[PDB]
C-alpha cells in the first residue's frame, strides 16, 4: 500500500504502509526517509489529531490518502 | 589555535570554523536565532507580526487542525512575547525570507531542514530542546548555499558541533 504526506513547507512524500502499520510506524517510516524524530512530529489525516497507538485502518487512511506533518520544535 | 566546546574545525583546509553564537535567553530566542542569521540586526516584532499576518491571511494552509488551535487564536498568541516560536513559524519565516532554515537539532543529532528543495541558500539555528542559537563561519558568514562544495563541510562540522554539545550536557530536550 502507498500513502502520501505533505509538509507546510510544500514537500509531498510518499511511504508504503498497511492498514495495521500504527501511527508510530508511519512516524518511524518518516524519520527514516526524513530523518525527523517522531516525537517532534504531529501527524492529521481528515481534520484529525492522530494518535501513537492506533492503526491506519482505524482512521480509514488507503490508497493514495495524503496525510499532513506539522513539526514541534518550540523554544 | 585550540578550539572552544562550542567551535568545530570545518573541512580539512583548517583555516575555518563553525561557531555558536548564543542570543538572548528571553521568550522569543527562536526569532532572534533567525534574526541574527538573515538580517543580523535584531528584530522580533517585525518576525513575530508576519508569522501571524500569514497565519491570518491563509486560513486554508493553517486550518485550525494544523495549528492545533483556532487560526484567530493562534495568530493573536504568536504576537506575544511569551510565545515560543517553533517549526510553524520556521516555515513561514523561511517562505517570506526565501531562505531556507536548518534547524542543528542537538539531542538528536539531526539536522531538520525547512524548504531545502525551494532555496539553495540557508542558514543554521541550534536547537538545544528548549532553546534557539545562530551558527556562522569564522563570525562573519551566516548563510551558505547548498550547492557549494563548502556546504557540505558546513554541514558536517554542524552535526560533530551538535554532537560534542549532546556528550557535553547541553541538550535538554523535553518530549
Amino acid at each position: 500500500m502507498q500513502i502520501f504526506v505533505k509538509t507546510l513547507t510544500g514537500k509531498t512524500i510518499t511511504l508504503e504502509v498497511e492498514p495495521s502499520d500504527t501511527i508510530e510506524n508511519v512516524k518511524a517510516k518518516i524519520q527514516d526517509k526524513e530523518g525527523i524524530p517522531p516525537d517532534q512530529q504531529r501527524l492529521i489525516f481528515a481534520g484529525k489529531q492522530l494518535e501513537d497507538g492506533r492503526t491506519l485502518s482505524d482512521y480509514n487512511i488507503q490508497k493514495e490518502s495524503t496525510l499532513h506533518l506539522v513539526l514541534r520544535l518550540r523554544g | 589555535r585550540v578550539l572552544k566546546s562550542t567551535e568545530m574545525s570545518i573541512g580539512g583546509s583548517g583555516e575555518n570554523v563553525l561557531s555558536v553564537h548564543p542570543v538572548l535567553d528571553d521568550n522569543s530566542c527562536l526569532f532572534h536565532a533567525i534574526a541574527y542569521g538573515i538580517f543580523k540586526q535584531d528584530s522580533v516584532r517585525d518576525l513575530r507580526e508576519m508569522v501571524s499576518k500569514e497565519v491570518l491571511n491563509n486560513p486554508v494552509k493553517f486550518n485550525d487542525a494544523i495549528l492545533d488551535k483556532p487560526n484567530k487564536d493562534y495568530a493573536q498568541w504568536i504576537l506575544k512575547m511569551e510565545s515560543w516560536g517553533g517549526a510553524i513559524e520556521i516555515g513561514i519565516i523561511s517562505d517570506a525570507l526565501a531562505v531556507a532554515i536548518y534547524v542543528v537539532d542537538i539531542d538528536a543529532v539531526k539536522i531538520e531542514k525547512f524548504n531545502e528543495d525551494k532555496f539553495d541558500n540557508y542558514i543554521l539555528i541550534l536547537f538545544n530542546g528548549i532553546h534557539y542559537d545562530s551558527l556562522t563561519m569564522n563570525e562573519f558568514k551566516t548563510v551558505f548555499n547548498k550547492n557549494q562544495p563548502e556546504s557540505d563541510d558546513v554541514l558536517t562540522a554542524a552535526l560533530q558541533l551538535a554532537s560534542n554539545l549532546k556528550q557535553t550536557g547541553y541538550s535538554f530536550n523535553t518530549h
